[PDB]
């Protein structure tokens, strides 16, 4: 990783900054809410 | 860091920082060299002895 941070096969002696300690990204989600006012379709369709 | 602070943890940038590409190491080596004169100038006057 140091290696090619430097873009070079040979690094020289010393204290070097590579990338970062970060996860990737495994899986997606969604949410939103809905559990109360419900369209009354019923009364039609049980209507005689 | 240079790809955290534009556009951090969305990899649909980090392909599209690449165009623009060796910019941001400038940076980092213009940030690294104030950092380790830093550490000299406090040895040049406290470590005289």
């Amino acid at each position: 990783e140091t290696k090619c941070t430097l873009k070079s096969f040979t690094v020289e002696k010393g204290i070097y900054q590579t990338s970062n300690f970060r996860v990737q990204p495994t899986e997606s989600i969604v949410r939103f809410p809905n559990i109360t006012n419900l369209c009354p379709f019923d009364e039609v369709f049980n209507a005689t | 860091d240079c790809t955290m602070y534009i556009c951090g943890d969305s990899t649909e940038c980090s392909n599209l920082l690449l165009q623009y590409g060796s910019f941001c190491t400038q940076l980092k080596r213009a940030l690294t060299g104030i950092a380790v004169e830093q550490d000299k100038n406090t040895q040049e006057v406290f470590a005289q002895v």
